[PDB]
RNA sequence: AUGUUU
RNA sequence: CGCGGGGUGGAGCAGCCCGGUAGCUCGUCGGGCUCAUAACCCGAAGGUCGUCGGUUCAAAUCCGGCCCCCGCAACCA
RNA sequence: GCGGAUUUAGCUCAGUUGGGAGAGCGCCAGACUGAAGAUCUGGAGGUCCUGUGUUCGAUCCACAGAAUUCGCACCA
RNA sequence: GGUUGCGGCCAUAUCUACCAGAAAGCACCGUUUCCCGUCCGAUCAACUGUAGUUAAGCUGGUAAGAGCCUGACCGAGUAGUGUAGUGGGUGACCAUACGCGAAACUCAGGUGCUGCAAUCU
RNA sequence: GAGAACAGAAAUCUCCAGUAGAACAAAAGGGUAAAAGCCCCCUUGAUUUUGAUUUUCAGUGUGAAUACAAACCAUGAAAGU
RNA sequence: AAGCUCGUAUCAGUUUUAUGAGGUAAAGCGAAUGAUUAGAGGUUCCGGGGUCGAAAUGACCUUGACCUAUUCUCAAACUUUAAAUAUGUAAGAAGUCCUUGUUACUUAAUUGAACGUGGACAUUUGAAUGAAGAGCUUUUAGUGGGCCAUUUUUGGUAAGC
C-alpha cells in the first residue's frame, strides 16, 4: 500500500550536510528571535524534537511567539485556491534569521541618510532602484590589441 | 610507515574534525550547550556561568557570559592573588577554593554594586544556605556552576569554591549533598567538618598527624611552611584573616606590567620560528633535487 | 641522555581463565588474591560457542591488576619460576610483554587441597613518566613516537634489569 | 528461447542493475574482457583501434560475447594469439525483463493478462552512448589492417552503427604519441605491469626520487 | 471496470479561474498561539496604560 | 508352554 | 462469560472423599531357573504428585490465583 | 501457471528455543552355533539438496535457486 | 609576540614523519591522613609546589608530504537543461535558434583566523 | 595488528590503530561518539487540568506528533532535561 | 445570479534585485556503499599445496587470500560535487529614527519584551511591467466515466495498451 508518513521522502532533505554532523553549534543557540522577525526554515535532522513539516523546509515566514526552546513562525500555506495561515512550533535548531529584508533594512538607512544629505546640499535624490540599463557608447582602441582573426575549426576525433 | 599508521587518503578526505576545543579535549559542548542557551523569551539576558578551572598550582574562578563573537569575562579570580590577603601556600587545596570563590563573588558584587546589600554568610559556621532575595530589593547575581570536565565527588575543591562564593553574596543554585561533610548513608551534611574545610582543619590535621609522626615526610611537605614559621594550628586564623582582607578590598589591584607588552613581544618573537616562503620552498627542493647529480 | 624516558612497571595483570564457573573459579580466585592481597574482579564470558561449556556471563575467569613495588615484587617471583628466561615472541610489539606459569604452588604457600592447582598468566604493561597523557579526562593526548615503548627497547629494558635474557628470533 | 534483441535494442529502461533488490539474475554471456596477450607493457602496442558505437542503444551480451569472440578468432588466426591485446570496454551490467506468457491455446483462460506483469530477468545488456567505446585493441602499426579487420568482422554481431576508428593516443594510455614519446624520452613513465605509472610533480620528493629515476 | 484514479489535470486552471488571493494580512494581528503567561501579562499592562491614559487627559 | 533350516 | 470434571515414575491408574504419607501393572536394567526362550523367582533404577502462593505441632491431599484438555449452557457495543 | 507442503549416513525418519547432527532398519566386526538364520554387543557412516550473505557459531536464526509431490486451473 | 581560563567560526585548524621551544604559563611530575572512587590512588578524589623534567603533553617550524581550503578566459561555454520550428533522420537519436549553465580534470596559491580576561625575559 | 600456561582458528587478560566500517526492540530511511551507543545510580514526565498548533485535511474526525500555560514530581552539584 | 463596501485606488499564472531551500539532469568511482576487468609489486612469519628437506617452510615451483600503487566499465531504491526549469520570502508611512509611560511577564538592576504618548521625514512613499478597479458576502445549477498532442515518465516486446 502507499505510505504517507510524518517525515515520509525526507531522506536527503533531513540529512546532515556531510562532514557537517554531530553537535549544533551555539551560535545558534544563542541567536535572539523577536515577535516579527523574518525566519528561514531548514531541519536539522540531529534535532529530532520540534522539527517543521517537510512542506516548510525552505519556507519563509514571520515569528508571532517566543517560548523558552522554540518560536512560532506564521507561514503562508497554499491550500487549494487560496493560502491559509499555519502556525509552526519551531525549536531555534530549526529556524535561522532571513537576510531577505538585511539588504532592504541597509538601502532603508541608506535612502535616510541620503535623503537628508540632498535636503542639505541641493534638491536632488534619486531613491529608487533601477534595473540594469542598456549600456552607453564606448570607444575601443586598438592600442596594442589589434583584432586576432579566429575561424571554424575542422572535424577530428582525437579519442 | 606502519600499517595503520599514516591513515589512508579516503579516510583523511572523509573524516569530520570535532570542534577544536573537543579535539584539545577542554570543552564538554553537551555541557555547555545547557549551561549556556537562554530561556528565548528574555530576548537579551546573559546566563553567567561561575567558570571553576583547577589547573596545577593555580585555581582560575572566572563569572563568564556568552555572545556571537565569544565569551565575555565578568570578573575573573585567580589562587594566584591569594598572597595578597595572606595565603602563600596551599594555593590549589580546599581552603584556597573557597578563598577564591569568595573573592569572585565579593569582587563581581562591587563591580555590580550589590556588595552593601547581600553581604552573604559573614560568620561561616559549615552550614548549608543559598543567598536569599531580600524583599522589597533588588535580586541577588545568579550564577551557575561550571565544572567543565572535573568529575562531581563529594568534597572536591570545585565545590569548594562553589561553597566560597555562595557565601560571598552570589545566588549560586546547589545542593549540599557534595560537600565534605556529607554522609552518603543519609540525607544530612556535617556543618562541622564544612567548616573545617572551609578553614583548613584537614590540612592541619594532616600537619599535626604528620609532625608526630615521621619527620621526613612533614620535612618535605609543608616544608615551605617550615621555612615561613607557620604552624598547624595557624590556619584557622590565616584563612579567616584571608576573609576578612576578601571582603575588605576585593578591588583586583593588578601586576605592575614591567617590561612592556611591546618589548615582550620582542623577546618572544626572537624566539619563534618563521614560516618559509613559497621562493624558499621552491629552493629547497631544487637543491634536493639537485643533490641527485647522479644518484647519490 | 633521557632525563624521564626511563621504561618502568605501570601494571602487571595476573589472570586465571578457568573452563568452568563452578567451586574451582572460587578457588583461583582466592589462589590470584593471596599473592595480590587485593580483591580479584571477576570476568565474564561473551558467547557460548563450543568446546568449553561456557554461557554468555558465566564469570569463567578472574584477574587483579597490581602496581608498583607490589607488582615489582610479583614479578621477580614469577620471573624466577622461568629461570629468567622469556622468549623474544613473548614481547609484544607496543613494548609489553608476559609469560604463563603452571602449578603456581611452588612459590609461598604450599598445595593446600583446600586451594588446588592453578596456572596463572602473567602480563606487564611497560610505559614511561608521562603516560597520564593518554588516560586522564582533560587535555587528552597521544604519547610521541620517541617517548612511545618498542619491543627492542622492552627486551634491552629486560636484559638489563633483572640481568635475565631472551631466546630465538 | 531468447527473445529477439531488437525487443531490447533501446534505452527504455532506466539502468536496472543485479543489486540487493534483484538477486536472481542469470550470469552474463560474455565473462572475459581482456585477451590476446594482455600482459604486454605499453611501449610493445602503440598502435590502437576503437571499436566506437554511433548511437544510443544496448547491446546485449551475448552480442558482445559473440562479437569479441569473432574479432579474437580472426585476429588470432591472421596474426598470432600475442600480436595484439582486446578489451572489451562495455559491461553488460543492465538486467533485462521479460513478462512470460505461455503461448498455447486457451492461454487466456490460466493467465492473467497485464495483471502483475513486471518481469522476471530475462538476460543482460550494456547501454552505450553516441562516441562510447564499445572495443579497444592496441598492437603494433604493423598490425593495422589485421585490426582493423577484426573489428570490422565484430561489427556484424553489433546492432546498430558502429565506426572504426584509429586512435590518436599510445595503446590504452590517455596521452597521445608524441606525448607519450616524450614522456618516455624524458624518463618519466615507469611500466608496472601490463599498463605505467607516470611520475608526477606532486607528492614526496623521496618517492619521486625513489621511483622514477628521471634525475 | 476500471477507471482513472488519479490527476492534477485541470486543477491549475480551476485555481486560477478565481485566482489565488494572498490571505488578507491585517494589523494587529490575532494573538492566538501566544504564550499565555505573555499574554497575561500584555493584558494588565493594557489595562494600566489605558488608566494612566484616561488619568493624564486634563 | 515354545524353540526356525541342514 | 458460568458451571463442572481431569493433569501423579517412561506409559496407564490407585492413594485425594478431610495430614501420619507416594503405591499397582506394563515398561528398563542386573541376577537366578532352562540346552535356550517365554512364563516364573529375587533385586535395583525410575515422579516427589500440571505452575506458583495461601492455611496447617509436621499438607500431593484441604484454599486461592494461573497453564492445558473435555462436556453442558449463555451471547445488544 | 497459482495456493501449499517436504529435502538429514544406503532406507525410514527425530532434530530445531541463537541445544548438540542423532535413533532404528541396513553394512562391518566380534559374540552364539558344527554351520546358517534369528538374536546380542561395539563401530564407522553426512562435509544436513546446491550457491551467497547476517549472526560469536549454525540442519537448525537466517537469501536466490534446485528436486519431489498434493489441491485449483472455471463461464462461454 | 608566548602562555593560560573561557570561547566563536569548526581541518587554512585534521593526519604522518622529523626538528626546535628563552621567560612565564601549562604540563608531566612527588605523597595517601583527610573527603572520595577503584581489582589496582592506573582513572577519579584529596595533599604538597616540596623531590625532578621539558622526555612526553602543548606550541611552532619543516615536508616537490596525505587531506583540507581558495581562485582560475584550466577543462568548458563542454555535459546537462528552459523555450522554438510543417528542422534532419525509417528509427535510434541528432543538428540549429533565443537563454541558463555544471561536475570531474588541470594549474596556481594557502595550511588557522579571531573575541573576552589574566599573566610573561 | 601485536602479545600471555593449559588456551588452538572462537574463551580470559594487555597494548596500539580504529569518523563509527558497531549499537540504538522491530521494516527501511534519517540521526547520534566525553552520545541517542555500553555499564552503573536514582526514579516514575508512561502523572493532573483544559486549551493552541503540525501531518493526513473538507483545513472535519481519528491516529501520531510539536510548543506553551497552570500543578505535582523525578533526576542532577547545577544549568537544565 | 443577487449584489454590498469602497474606488488618492487595490493587486498580479510576469520580470528584476536581494536572500533562502532542493539532491533531479549531469558528473564520480586511482572519493564512502554496492557492483566490476586486467596486469604489477610485496607478503614463504603469505592459508598453503607439490617437491625435497632425515624433517622445518628451510631452499625452491607455485595456486591462492590479503595489502600497496595502478587499470576497464556501472547504480531507481549509491554518492563528495551538482545544474536548468520549477519554488519560499522581502523591495516601507501597518516604514525608519529620537525621547520616555504601563505591566501581576522578565532582568542582578528601568534590564529586556509587548503595547503605547509625544516629535521628525510626500516630487522617485524607496525596483520593472500591467491593472474594463479592488475588497467582501450570500445562495444555487450542472459536474464528480474523460480523452488527445509536445515534453518528463512507470509497467509491458509492443499496442489506436
Ligand atoms: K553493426
Ligand atoms: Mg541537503
Ligand atoms: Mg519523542
Ligand atoms: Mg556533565
Ligand atoms: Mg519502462
Ligand atoms: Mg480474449
Ligand atoms: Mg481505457
Ligand atoms: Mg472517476
Ligand atoms: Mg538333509
Ligand atoms: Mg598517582
Ligand atoms: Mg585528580
Ligand atoms: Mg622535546
Ligand atoms: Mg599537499
Ligand atoms: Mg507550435
Ligand atoms: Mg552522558
Ligand atoms: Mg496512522
Ligand atoms: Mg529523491
Ligand atoms: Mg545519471
Ligand atoms: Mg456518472
Amino acid at each position: 500500500g502507499k505510505s504517507h508518513g510524518y517525515r515520509s521522502r525526507t531522506r536527503y532533505m533531513f540529512q546532515r550536510d556531510f562532514r557537517k554532523h554531530g553537535a549544533v553549534h551555539l551560535s545558534t543557540y544563542l541567536k535572539v528571535y523577536k515577535v516579527g522577525d523574518i525566519v528561514d526554515i531548514k531541519a536539522n535532522g540531529s534535532i529530532q524534537k520540534g522539527m517543521p513539516h517537510k512542506f516548510y523546509q525552505g519556507k519563509t515566514g514571520v515569528v508571532y511567539n517566543v517560548t523558552k526552546s522554540s518560536v512560532g513562525v506564521i507561514i503562508n500555506k497554499m491550500v487549494g485556491n487560496r493560502y491559509l495561515e499555519k502556525r509552526l512550533n519551531l525549536r531555534v535548531e530549526h529556524i535561522k534569521h532571513s537576510k531577505c529584508r538585511q539588504e532592504f533594512l541597509e538601502r532603508v538607512k541608506a535612502n535616510a541618510a541620503k535623503r537628508a544629505e540632498a535636503k542639505a546640499q541641493g534638491v536632488a535624490v534619486q531613491l529608487k532602484r533601477q534595473p540594469a540599463q542598456p549600456r552607453e557608447s564606448r570607444i575601443v582602441s586598438t592600442e596594442g590589441n589589434v583584432p586576432q582573426t579566429l575561424a571554424p575549426v575542422p572535424y577530428e576525433t582525437f579519442i | 610507515a606502519f600499517q595503520k599508521d599514516a591513515k589512508s587518503s579516503a579516510y583523511s578526505s572523509r573524516f569530520q574534525t570535532p570542534f577544536r576545543r573537543r579535539r584539545e579535549g577542554k570543552t564538554d559542548y553537551y555541557q555547555r550547550k545547557r549551561l549556556v542557551t537562554q530561556h528565548k523569551a528574555k530576548y537579551n539576558t546573559p546566563k553567567y556561568r561561575l567558570v571553576v578551572r583547577f589547573t596545577n598550582k593555580d585555581i582560575i574562578c572566572q563569572i563568564i557570559s556568552s555572545t556571537i563573537t565569544g565569551d565575555v569575562v565578568l570578573a575573573a579570580a585567580y589562587s594566584h592573588e591569594l598572597p595578597r590577603y595572606g595565603i602563600t601556600h596551599g594555593l590549589t587545596n580546599w581552603a584556597a577554593a573557597y578563598a577564591t570563590g569568595l573573592l569572585i563573588a565579593r569582587r563581581t558584587l562591587q563591580k555590580l554594586g550589590l556588595d552593601e546589600t547581600y553581604k552573604g554568610v559573614e560568620e561561616v559556621e559549615g552550614e548549608y544556605e543559598l543567598t536569599e532575595a531580600v524583599e522589597d530589593g533588588p535580586r541577588p547575581f545568579k550564577v551557575f556552576l561550571d565544572i567543565g570536565l572535573q568529575r562531581t565527588t563529594t568534597g572536591a575543591r570545585v565545590f569548594g569554591a562553589l561553597k566560597g562564593a555562595s557565601d560571598g553574596g552570589l545566588y549560586v543554585p546547589h545542593s549540599e549533598n557534595r560537600f565534605p561533610g556529607w554522609d552518603f548513608e543519609t540525607e544530612e551534611i556535617d556543618p562541622e567538618l564544612l567548616r573545617s574545610y572551609i578553614f583548613g582543619g584537614h590540612v592541619s590535621q594532616y600537619m599535626e598527624e604528620l609532625a608526630d609522626d615521621d619527620e621526613e615526610r612533614f620535612s618535605e611537605l609543608f616544608k615551605g611552611y617550615l621555612a615561613d614559621d607557620i604552624d598547624a594550628d595557624s590556619l584557622e586564623d590565616i584563612y579567616t584573616s584571608a576573609h576578612e582582607a576578601i571582603r575588605a578590598d576585593p578591588a583586583f589591584k593588578p601586576t605592575e606590567k614591567k617590561f612592556t607588552k611591546e618589548q615582550y613581544a620582542a623577546e618572544s618573537k626572537k624566539y619563534r620560528q618563521t614560516k618559509l616562503s613559497k621562493e624558499e620552498r621552491a629552493a629547497r627542493v631544487a637543491a634536493k633535487i639537485a643533490a641527485l647529480a647522479g644518484q647519490q | 641522555q633521557n632525563p624521564m624516558r626511563d621504561l618502568k612497571i605501570e601494571k602487571l595483570v595476573l589472570n586465571i581463565s578457568v573452563g568452568e564457573s563452578g567451586d574451582r573459579l572460587t578457588r583461583a580466585s582466592k589462589v590470584l588474591e593471596q599473592l595480590s592481597g587485593q580483591t580479584p574482579v571477576q570476568s565474564k564470558a561473551r558467547y557460548t560457542v563450543r568446546t568449553f561449556g561456557i554461557r554468555r556471563n558465566e564469570k569463567i575467569a578472574v584477574h587483579v591488576t597490581v602496581r608498583g613495588p607490589k607488582a615489582e615484587e610479583i614479578l621477580e617471583r614469577g620471573l624466577k619460576v622461568k629461570e629468567y628466561q622469556l622468549r623474544d615472541r613473548n614481547f609484544s610489539a607496543t613494548g609489553n610483554f608476559g609469560f604463563g606459569i603452571d602449578e603456581h604452588i611452588d612459590l609461598g604457600i604450599k598445595y593446600d587441597p583446600s586451594i588446588g592447582i592453578f596456572g596463572m598468566d602473567f602480563y606487564v604493561v611497560m610505559n614511561r613518566p608521562g603516560a597520564r597523557v593518554t588516560r586522564r579526562k582533560r587535555c587528552k593526548g597521544t604519547v610521541g613516537n620517541s617517548h612511545k615503548t618498542t619491543k627492542e627497547d622492552t627486551v634491552s629494558w629486560f636484559k638489563q634489569k633483572y640481568d635475565a635474557d631472551v631466546l630465538d628470533k | 528461447a531468447r527473445r529477439p534483441a531488437r525487443c531490447y535494442r533501446y534505452q527504455k529502461n532506466k539502468p536496472y542493475p543485479k543489486s540487493r533488490y534483484n538477486r536472481a539474475v542469470p550470469d552474463s554471456k560474455i565473462r572475459i574482457y581482456d585477451l590476446g596477450k594482455k600482459k604486454a607493457t605499453v611501449d610493445e602496442f602503440p598502435l590502437c583501434v576503437h571499436l566506437v558505437s554511433n548511437e544510443l542503444e544496448q547491446l546485449s551480451s551475448e552480442a558482445l560475447e559473440a562479437a569479441r569472440i569473432c574479432a579474437n578468432k580472426y585476429m588470432t588466426t591472421v596474426s598470432g594469439r600475442d600480436a595484439f591485446h582486446l578489451r572489451v570496454r562495455v559491461h553488460p551490467f543492465h538486467v533485462l525483463r521479460i513478462n512470460k506468457m505461455l503461448s498455447c491455446a486457451g492461454a487466456d483462460r490460466l493467465q492473467q493478462g497485464m495483471r502483475g506483469a513486471w518481469g522476471k530477468p530475462h538476460g543482460l545488456a550494456a547501454r552505450v552512448d553516441i562516441g562510447q567505446i564499445i572495443f579497444s585493441v592496441r598492437t603494433k602499426d604493423s598490425n593495422k589492417d589485421v585490426v582493423v579487420e577484426g573489428l570490422r568482422r565484430a561489427r556484424y554481431k553489433f546492432p546498430g552503427q558502429q565506426k572504426i576508428i584509429l586512435s590518436k593516443k599510445w595503446g590504452f594510455t590517455n596521452l597521445d604519441r608524441p606525448e607519450y614519446l616524450k614522456k618516455r624520452e624524458a624518463g618519466e613513465v615507469k611500466d608496472d605491469g601490463a599498463f605505467v605509472k607516470f611520475l608526477s610533480k606532486k607528492g614526496s620528493l623521496e618517492n619521486n626520487i625513489r621511483e622514477f629515476p628521471e634525475y | 471496470a476500471k477507471s482513472k484514479n488519479h490527476t492534477a489535470h485541470n486543477q491549475t486552471r480551476k485555481a486560477h479561474r478565481n485566482g489565488i488571493k494572498k490571505p488578507k494580512t491585517y494589523k494587529y494581528p490575532s494573538l492566538k498561539g501566544v504564550d499565555p503567561k505573555f499574554r497575561r501579562n500584555h493584558k494588565h499592562a493594557l489595562h494600566g496604560t489605558a488608566k494612566a491614559l484616561a488619568a493624564a487627559k486634563k
